[PDB]
Parts: C-alpha cells; sequence; structure tokens
C-alpha cells in the first residue's frame, strides 16, 4: 500500500482506519463500555497544510464495539447517525505523503492517534 | 491541584516545545537548563526516562542541574510523568 | 529493507517492551544491555535522546555498551530515528 500505519490510542475509542485519498475516517470503539463523544473532535493535517477540524454534536454515544465513520463531502455516502456522519462542509479529508489523523475530547486532550507516511 | 502550563504540556505530544514549556520550568530555570545543554522538552524526557521514573533521582538531578526548589522539580516530575502515561 | 521486527516496533508505542523489542538486538546484546542496566527499550530510548539523535554518538555509545558492529548498530538507530518521528 505503500503508506506505513503508525497507531497510538489511550482512551477507548481508537482511530481504526484512515482513507489514503481522503474519502473517510473510521473510528471504533474497542472497548467493553459506550463511550459518549460529546464536543468530541478530529484533527486531520496533510502535510503543511492548514489544520482541518471535525466537530460532533454536543451529545453523541458510541456503543461497545461499534462504529462511527466520518465521510468527506465528496464520498457520496449517505448520511445516517450514528454509525455515518458525513462532513458536508468539507469536499475531502485530503490526500498527501503526511496524513495525520488525531481523536480529541471534549476537553481537548488527544486521546488517539494514527499517522500514515509514504516514501 | 496543577497550573495551566502543566494541563497545557500534558495535553499534546511535546514535539518541538522548548525547554520553556516543561511545568514547574520558568525563565530563569529555563536559561540554566539551555546552557547545560538540556535546551529542548525531549531532551528532559530522555533525561528522566534514563533514571527510569524515579521521582528521587530525578528531583535530586534537576536540583543539582539548576537548582530548582521543590516545587518546580515536583511540577516538573509530575507533568513529565503524566506526559509518558498519555503518549509514551 | 528494514526487518520485521523494525517494522513491528515502530508501528505502536513502545511502552514498556523490553529491550530485545528494538530492531537489531538479539539475545546476546539484549543480555549485555540488560546487565549494564538499560533493561527496558524506553530506557535505550532516552539515551538516545541525551544525545540530541545525533547518529554517530549514540552508534558509537551502542558499540561501547555492549559490542554490536555497524548493522545492528545502523538498525537500531534507524528505528529508534523512525519511532521518534512517528510518536515523539
Amino acid at each position: 500500500s505503500s503508506f506505513s500505519q503508525h497507531a497510538r490510542t489511550s482512551g477507548r475509542v481508537a482511530v481504526e482506519e484512515v482513507d489514503e485519498e481522503g474519502k473517510f475516517v473510521r473510528l471504533r470503539n474497542k472497548s467493553n463500555e459506550d463511550q459518549s463523544m460529546g464536543n468530541w473532535q478530529i484533527k486531520r493535517q496533510n502535510g503543511d497544510d492548514p489544520l482541518l477540524t471535525y466537530r460532533f454534536p454536543p451529545k453523541f454515544t458510541l456503543k461497545a464495539g461499534q462504529v462511527v465513520t466520518i465521510w468527506a463531502a465528496g464520498a457520496g455516502a449517505t448520511h445516517s447517525p450514528p454509525t455515518d456522519l458525513v462532513w458536508k462542509a468539507q469536499n475531502t479529508w485530503g490526500c498527501g505523503n503526511s496524513l495525520r489523523t488525531a481523536l480529541i475530547n471534549s476537553t481537548g486532550e488527544e486521546v488517539a492517534m494514527r499517522k500514515l507516511v509514504r516514501s | 491541584t496543577t497550573s495551566q502550563k502543566h494541563r497545557d504540556f500534558v495535553a499534546e505530544p511535546m514535539g518541538e516545545k522548548p525547554v520553556g514549556s516543561l511545568a514547574g520550568i520558568g525563565e530563569v530555570l529555563g536559561k540554566k537548563l539551555e546552557e547545560r545543554g538540556f535546551d529542548k522538552a525531549y531532551v528532559v524526557l530522555g533525561q528522566f526516562l534514563v533514571l527510569k521514573k524515579d521521582e528521587d533521582l530525578f528531583r535530586e538531578w534537576l536540583k543539582d542541574t539548576c537548582g530548582a526548589n521543590a516545587k518546580q522539580s515536583r511540577d516538573c516530575f509530575g507533568c513529565l510523568r503524566e506526559w509518558c502515561d498519555a503518549f509514551l
């Protein structure tokens, strides 16, 4: 895939999948307990480009073992909470040789990250 | 319990923060550490790791390095320990 | 280009892995390092940081501490640098 993945997770939710072409970002609750993600954020940095931030609804729950996939506006997916949220305000997550995805809780703390690097 | 500087440092990976970003490290202590050679946050983190996360040894080395007191050394050790627990 | 051990170490944060988890460190070098005191991977990470990520100093320190050769030292250094740039 020419992309090496490096992942860190400190909470119950991990950044499960990051699309190489910037179509979606998929997060999973790898715990046996549901996690509330109200006002949580996704930070995406693609090389030197300005940071892209997505904000979760003020009230939102990801149950144990479940998946929430934040889709881009250009992905053409169907918006359907709580499993599929579409970022209509952003065409795509972006592309490049340096893609960093970080999950941030409501308090501004980084709880997970997954970085993909290509040669 | 902790100052705002502590929370700011513990929140995110150190990356390239200067020594002045450490909780419990001010202008005087930062300048002294930079004079000693400890010119970046990661250097202090590595020195903390070498002493195997021991509180006493880390605080003693800090006291002999820059002349920090009980409060500043305690804040530095706490911030580094929590950062390791969060990211390392 | 890189051994599977190297990729396995780089993929995820070290946490508390044994010193034998580094790329280019086997049972023999691992045992020597553990006798020397650096009995955890993050301790070698800290010693790497203290030398300010300089390749030559770290390679020479590793060679003088355990007796590794050019290839083992190169692999360990490269793994540590990539892990620092991916997590630190």
